């Protein structure tokens, strides 16, 4: 999961 | 936005660019003349005195007299959790009121608690990366996406593009997701890189926060  | 298209100039007059030293880094939505809504993670540890809120923009590489620039007076948060990527929403109070015109308008929000079904068609938008084929967009991009629940959770609105690799990307966080004419999402996070074609993009679920938003902007 990667903000964007 | 990866695999999208140029927006028509000023098609989305609620769309906002958040900038530091003249450089776009996140989007936002105008929700009242003196308030924008963005992703909380966009301002995590950011010196908000440095942030410029740019309304009325289209092409970030051109001089545009349609633009109105504001500073941030106050931040309102709602429990952003950077471990689980929950409550990724912030309201930024501006240092004055926008001048509402053709190119700068307030967005319409859903009713509190309004859910979207599988298969709702929405538009994502923003000035984020086009890929590492290209860079940051100059011209505002939009993208048709579809709401999905597989590999989603109830604390996000998730979206996918069917049949090709396309989606939001870095620099699009904070930008609105427009579904049936209302702002139902704020771009939050991707999984497995941008435009995987596998993992849905995740947006903060604006309908869950409407009472909170209303408590501030009224
Ligand atoms: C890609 O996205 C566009 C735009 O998406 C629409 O508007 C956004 C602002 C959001 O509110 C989205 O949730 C919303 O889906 C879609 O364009 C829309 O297409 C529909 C279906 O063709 C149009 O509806 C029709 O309108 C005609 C008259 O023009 C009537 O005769 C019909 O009864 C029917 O209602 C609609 O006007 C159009 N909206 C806009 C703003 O252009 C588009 O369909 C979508 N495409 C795909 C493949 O997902
Ligand atoms: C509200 O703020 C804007 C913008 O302020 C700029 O951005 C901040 C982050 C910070 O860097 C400020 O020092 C910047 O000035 C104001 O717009 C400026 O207004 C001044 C004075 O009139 C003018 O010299 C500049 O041209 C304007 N700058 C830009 C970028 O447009 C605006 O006046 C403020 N509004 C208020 C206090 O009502």
């Amino acid at each position: 999961l990667m903000x964007x | 936005i990866v695999g999208g298209r140029r927006a028509r100039p000023h098609a989305w007059p609620f769309m906002v660019s958040l900038q530091l030293r003249g450089g776009h880094f996140c989007g936002a939505t105008l929700i009242a003349p003196n308030f924008v809504m963005s992703a909380a993670h966009c301002v995590a540890n950011v010196n908000v005195r440095a942030v410029r809120v740019v309304l009325g923009a289209h092409n970030l590489s051109r001089r545009e007299p349609t633009r109105q620039v504001f500073a941030v007076q106050r931040i309102f948060e709602n429990g952003y959790d950077p471990v689980n990527l929950l409550n990724d929403i912030v309201i930024l109070q501006l240092n004055g009121s926008a001048t509402i015109n053709a190119n700068v308008q307030v967005a319409q929000l859903p009713a509190q608690g309004r859910r979207l079904g599988n298969g709702v068609q929405c538009l994502a938008m923003g000035w984020g990366l086009l890929g590492r084929n290209r860079g940051i967009a100059s011209v505002l991009q939009e993208l048709n996406v579809t709401v999905v629940t597989s590999l989603c959770r109830r604390s996000n609105v998730c979206t996918l593009v069917r049949g090709r690799q396309a989606g939001v990307c870095f620099g699009d966080s904070g930008s609105p997701l427009v579904c049936n004419g209302l702002i139902h999402g704020i771009a939050s996070f991707v999984r497995g890189g941008c435009a995987s074609g596998l993992y849905p993009d995740a947006f903060a679920p604006v309908a869950q926060f409407v009472n909170w938003i209303d408590s501030i902007i009224q």
